[PDB]
RNA sequence: AGGGGAUCGAAGAUGAUCAGAUACCGUCGUAGUCUUAACCAUAAACUAUGCCGACUAGGGAUCGGGUGGUGUUUUUUUAAUGACCCACUCGGCACCUUACGAGAAAUCAAAGUCUUUGGGUUCUGGGGGGAGUAUGGUCGCAAGGCUGAAACUUAAAGGAAUUG
RNA sequence: GCGGUAAUUCCAGCUCCAAUAGCGUAUAUUAAAGUUGUUGCAGUUAAAAAGCUCGUAGUUGAACUUUGGGCCCGGUUGGCCGGUCGGAUUUCCAACGGGGCCUUUCCUUCUGGCUAACCUUGAGUCCUUGUGGCUCUUGGCGAACCAGGACUUUUACUUUGAAAAAAUUAGAGUGUUCAAAGCAGGCGUAUUGCUCGAAUAUAUUAGCAUGGAAUAAUAGAAUAGGACG
RNA sequence: GGAUAGUGGCCUACCAUGGUUUCAACGGGUAACGGGGAAUAAGGGUUCGAUUCCGGAGAGGGAGCCUGAGAAACGGCUACCA
């Protein structure tokens, strides 16, 4: 305060704050490869969804939507990318 | 909404230095507040800017000491008729041994002593001292 | 502030915050200078002579006395972390 | 604005001692004559393609553009061959060191030799009186339309 | 900002809500609604000149008692009538009825002066003469 | 902030730096533009494309990817509607909230609203109408717009 | 204009009180209070404080949303849930302490960033009374709403704080 | 505000003040008045935020599109010398401005007339060991503008300039004895005439004419009815 | 077309339905001739200009006209009104 760096910002003070406060803005939502391993594809998945994204061929689920970030279906993995 | 983009950096400005701040954050910079930004750095009333690139309209970091009373803008960008120059400098300036009225001709955004020796003038954009 | 032929005229050039170059003028009687002691080898605190500043009373009452100390004497060389440029 | 009939009054239009000889066999029945109307004004081809009449014309008939030349913007076409512009302009009020809208609404005749539509540019050129109130004759269309065909239908 | 458009084009507005707000100006507003010309005894001129109808002894206003000698004139443009005071010991005894005398203001812009009610006039010249002349004894009355 | 009420929310994406890429992201321009268009077949708006292609694919913003808007890619293949989504949900709100000011006169808190989401569509009209989106002289009424929305 | 009319209850009538007592207090109780259809458009309709945008400073609560956790409590077999706890972040209703700053003060995170006087825009005021009166227009079934003067009078009226 | 019995205020005497051939008074207007507020007002409680929202006119309205760098030309002040018989210009130097080039860069455009300018060079050289210097025709600059054709997105701002009555005003020169004025006057051979004057400025809003291209608008190519040939 | 010195709804015929307006039309008031200018002096302003120069209008009020290069003249005529 006083004198302060607000072009080298430390990353922890600035994560966490707003996603539009950040010195550029950017967003905090990713990206996943979810599988449910009756199949052997991978679909990628929103970490948002609002549209309860169905799998490749099997009418099976795969993640509800919420307020926010989607709810994996029980049985199912990710990594992010 | 969002009227004269000049005007909030300016202003930031300000209560920067009366804060006694050495730095500030403005948005959304301009062409325009850079030419500004030029002149006062130019001489002397602040240190060192950076135009940091958001993809959108721009940010601006300013460096600044405290040689700086006030940068104000004159918001309606009133018409200059040459004569009328030293009318405002009077009007608005602490003496006439320093600050300037820097305002915007169609030779570049100018100062008044430069506006008067390259003898163009224009419209009027702020000051300072 | 000098006149038509040199000549320094007009008395007593004032003094300045090591914070934030404003005037210490003369009522701000809030206004602080701490003189910090030159030392030499193994102890020793050397009797007049100071690495010194001199805060603005605005400055103090603000609570921006200690971490302007902090900034102003470290980049000074008496002091070695304890300040931080970032936040 | 004319259009039509040509002939379709009491009297019997023509322009005045152009004489064509009917003893003389002619392939254009009709001699025209025209001038061009100076300050660089194109007398443009449908005046000297046509067949309308038009003594107030510019081009065709016995005007002569002389004096102010002014542009505008097309308001009023409901008048038969005149028209009606408003010249806009901010005017100064020293005392508040500001402008305030003001505008003008300039009566002027427009020759069957131009096609204008409410909302064209149209540059005038001064006249002698040539009516109570028309004092102007449209001498260029600084316009086209306004982009009315990038207004069809669905695709 | 408060009031007033700041825009370079806002010179209407600002000169429209001058014109309209000069009217709350006492003076301003009296001058353009003539009232000097229509209601007011004197033609809206310096002085008038009227004829004096009685001599009246007006009581003076708390906390001062006295009786203040005053006359009804007639200003002799107007029919108007009107009551002046009568300045300066006696003076009343220069007047007397049907007399000619010279009206003129109390310098108080309208407005009675300090403790005489409703008297806004003061006289200047009786007969021809001057009151402040006839008191010093510069100059006597005329024959009638 | 908030053009008929007095909200102040700041809430809205935050757009990435990234103006190309993923890298992660295979595909091509040509997977995504047919996976619009058979959307655009389905009778989808461009936003629920937009939506769809981004979770269940990955299409992290469609122009990105391939440099052109969702709704332009749509004109271009002849699939865009008479009038813009935002115009048409706008209508469509304005014909139920009306529906329901008919079935029920005593509801003056409906009559506002409906007030509201017209004089939105109107001044939204006017834009569109302005830059010739819109044929002009096209309006919006009550009376036919309930054959408009469907 | 219908319906309804329990309750409380302008008007009215009373018992008392009083020098008087057209009242306060007690009783009786008409309209009304409730509802439908249509009016009326006013409240100290109050935060006596226009709206949009930027900036300026600390603190613990809380309401809604979200994110993070080898947090608690729920047992079953761990979970899943849900409620709870802690940190953070938007956006609410507020309180706290400060006051760089503002104010005639009282007080004010706006009432701040104003003689170092300009982000955009709307509206109202210009001593007091006369007076929201007269008049004309207009709206209304009416009651009244909106618009809205002058002559004349007048040296104060007024505000916040102080001591009595 | 004084005056109801010792009136600092009335009526006078004395004395004293201010302005003075002039001084009071009445009315009006102007300054004071930031109490009409563009500059520059005030609205929680002193006068003043419409009960509330919508909303036309009106005023207003985010950021972004040739920037940066290199070369040449010649000006006007100022320094350190002055060479010179108070002012002079060359080289040294800074400083502040103007113009024109090349950087991928319309300058409206063809069709000649015109050329002032160097990529030239044709000779060589006044002279400091030579790019210090200009005369100088035979291959090779466009724009500096004539004039004819063929065409041109609209504006605001600002610069300089024309066209412009006098008296008034600001202001130069001149000792109307001074001055307000006036535009006179001043010199000698005062016997036969000599001569300086009668400036300058302001003169704006509009129209005109020109330089500028920041600021703020306008128009352009999306059903290609696009642009060049 | 007529009329004029001549353009022109100037006037007449025929035909049409236009013209102006919140950027304030139209109407009302002016104890209104306009201008050069005048008064007040930080600046921005405020107020004034019947009146020595320029323009315009009038000759008690209206209209008409003769002469003439030029008047709708008034120290010209004609009529009505006062
Ligand atoms: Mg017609
Ligand atoms: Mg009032
Ligand atoms: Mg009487
Ligand atoms: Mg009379
Ligand atoms: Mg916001
Ligand atoms: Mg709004
Ligand atoms: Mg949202
Ligand atoms: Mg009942
Ligand atoms: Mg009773
Ligand atoms: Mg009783
Ligand atoms: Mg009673
Ligand atoms: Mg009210
Ligand atoms: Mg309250
Ligand atoms: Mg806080
Ligand atoms: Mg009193
Ligand atoms: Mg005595
Ligand atoms: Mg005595
Ligand atoms: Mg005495
Ligand atoms: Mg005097
Ligand atoms: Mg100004
Ligand atoms: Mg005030
Ligand atoms: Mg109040
Ligand atoms: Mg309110
Ligand atoms: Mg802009
Ligand atoms: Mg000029
Ligand atoms: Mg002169
Ligand atoms: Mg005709
Ligand atoms: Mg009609
Ligand atoms: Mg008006
Ligand atoms: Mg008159
Ligand atoms: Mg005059
Ligand atoms: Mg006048
Ligand atoms: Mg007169
Ligand atoms: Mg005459
Ligand atoms: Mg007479
Ligand atoms: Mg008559
Ligand atoms: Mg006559
Ligand atoms: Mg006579
Ligand atoms: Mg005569
Ligand atoms: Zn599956």
């Amino acid at each position: 305060v006083l004198v302060q760096d607000l072009l080298h910002p430390t990353a922890a003070s600035e994560a966490r704050k707003h996603k539009l406060k950040t010195l550029v803005q950017g967003p905090r939502s990713y990206f996943l490869d979810v599988k449910c391993p009756g199949c052997l594809n991978i679909t990628t998945v929103f970490s948002h969804a609002q549209t309860a994204v169905t799998c490749e061929s099997c009418s099976t689920i795969l993640c509800t939507p919420t307020g926010g970030k989607a709810k994996l279906s029980e049985g199912t993995s990710f990594r992010r990318k | 909404t969002r009227s004269s983009v000049l005007a909030d950096a300016l202003n930031a400005i300000n209560n920067a230095e009366k804060t006694g701040k050495r730095q500030v954050l403005i948005r959304p910079s301009s062409k325009v507040i850079i030419k500004f930004l030029q002149v006062m750095q130019k001489h002397g009333y602040i240190g060192e800017f950076e135009y940091i690139d958001d993809h959108r309209s721009g940010k601006i970091v300013v460096q600044l000491n405290g040689r700086l009373n006030k940068c104000g803008v004159i918001s309606p960008r009133f018409n200059v008729k040459i004569g009328d120059i030293e009318k405002w400098t009077a009007n608005l300036l602490p003496a006439r041994q320093f600050g300037y009225v820097i305002l915007t001709t169609s030779a570049g955004i100018m100062d008044h002593e430069e506006a008067r020796r390259k003898h163009v003038s224009g419209k009027i954009l702020g000051f300072v001292y | 502030m000098e006149n038509d032929k040199g000549q320094l005229v007009e008395l007593y050039v004032p003094r300045k915050c090591s914070a934030t170059n404003r005037i210490i003028k003369a009522d701000d009687h809030a206004s602080v200078q701490i003189n910090v002691a030159k030392v030499d080898e193994e102890g020793r605190a050397i009797p007049g002579e100071y690495v010194t500043y001199a805060l603005s009373g605005y400055v103090r009452s603000r609570g921006e006395s200690d971490d302007s100390l902090n900034r102003l004497a470290q980049n000074d060389g008496l002091l070695k972390n304890v300040w931080s440029y970032s936040r | 604005s004319t259009e039509l009939t040509v002939q379709s009054e009491r009297a019997f239009q023509k322009q005045p001692h152009i004489f064509n000889n009917p003893k003389v066999k002619t392939s254009k029945r009709t001699k025209r004559w025209y001038k061009n109307a100076g300050l660089g004004f194109k007398t443009p081809k449908t005046a000297i393609e046509g067949s309308y009449i038009d003594k107030k014309c510019p081009f065709t008939g016995l005007v002569s553009i002389r004096g102010k030349i002014l542009t505008g913007t097309v308001v009023s076409t409901k008048m038969h061959r005149t028209i009606v512009i408003r010249r806009a302009y901010l005017h100064y009020i020293p005392k508040y060191n500001r402008y305030e809208k003001r505008h003008k609404n300039v009566p002027v005749h427009v020759s069957p030799a131009f096609r204008v539509q409410v909302g064209d540019i149209v540059t005038v050129g001064q006249c002698r009186p040539i009516s109570k109130t028309v004092r102007f004759n449209v001498v260029k269309v600084s316009a086209a339309a306004a982009k009315a065909n990038k207004q069809f239908a669905k695709f | 900002g408060k009031g007033k458009p700041r825009g370079l084009n806002s010179a209407r507005k600002l000169r429209v809500h001058r014109r309209n707000n000069r009217w709350a100006e006492n003076n301003y507003k009296k001058r353009l609604l003539g009232t000097a010309f229509k209601s007011s005894p004197f033609g809206g001129s310096s002085h008038a000149k009227g004829i004096v109808l009685e001599k009246l002894g007006i009581e003076s206003k708390q906390p001062n008692s006295a009786i203040r000698k005053c006359v009804r004139v007639q200003l002799i443009k107007n029919g108007k009538k009107v009551t002046a005071f009568v300045p300066n010991d006696g003076c009343l005894n220069f007047v007397d009825e049907n007399d000619e005398v010279l009206l003129a203001g109390f310098g108080r812009k309208g407005k009675a002066k300090g403790d005489i009610p409703g008297v806004r006039f003061k006289v200047v010249k009786v007969s021809g003469v001057s009151l402040l002349a006839l008191w010093k004894e510069k100059k006597e009355k005329p024959r009638s | 902030g908030r053009m008929h009420s007095a909200g102040k929310g700041i809430s809205s994406s935050a757009i990435p730096y990234s103006r190309n890429a993923p890298a992660w992201f295979k595909l091509s321009s040509e997977s995504v533009i047919e996976q619009i268009v058979k959307y655009a077949r389905k009778g989808l708006t461009p936003s629920q494309i937009g939506v769809l292609l981004r979770d269940a694919h990955g299409v992290t913003q469609a122009r990105v990817i391939t440099g052109n808007k969702i709704m332009r890619i749509l004109k271009s293949n002849g699939l865009a509607p008479e009038i813009p989504e935002d115009l048409y949900y706008l209508i469509k709100k304005a014909v139920s909230v009306r529906k329901h000011l008919e079935r029920n006169r005593k509801d003056k808190d409906a009559k506002f609203r409906l007030i509201l989401i017209e004089s939105r569509i109107h001044r939204l009209a006017r834009y569109y109408r302005t830059v010739a989106v819109l044929p002009p002289n096209w309006k919006y009424e009550s009376a036919t717009a309930s054959a408009l929305v469907n």
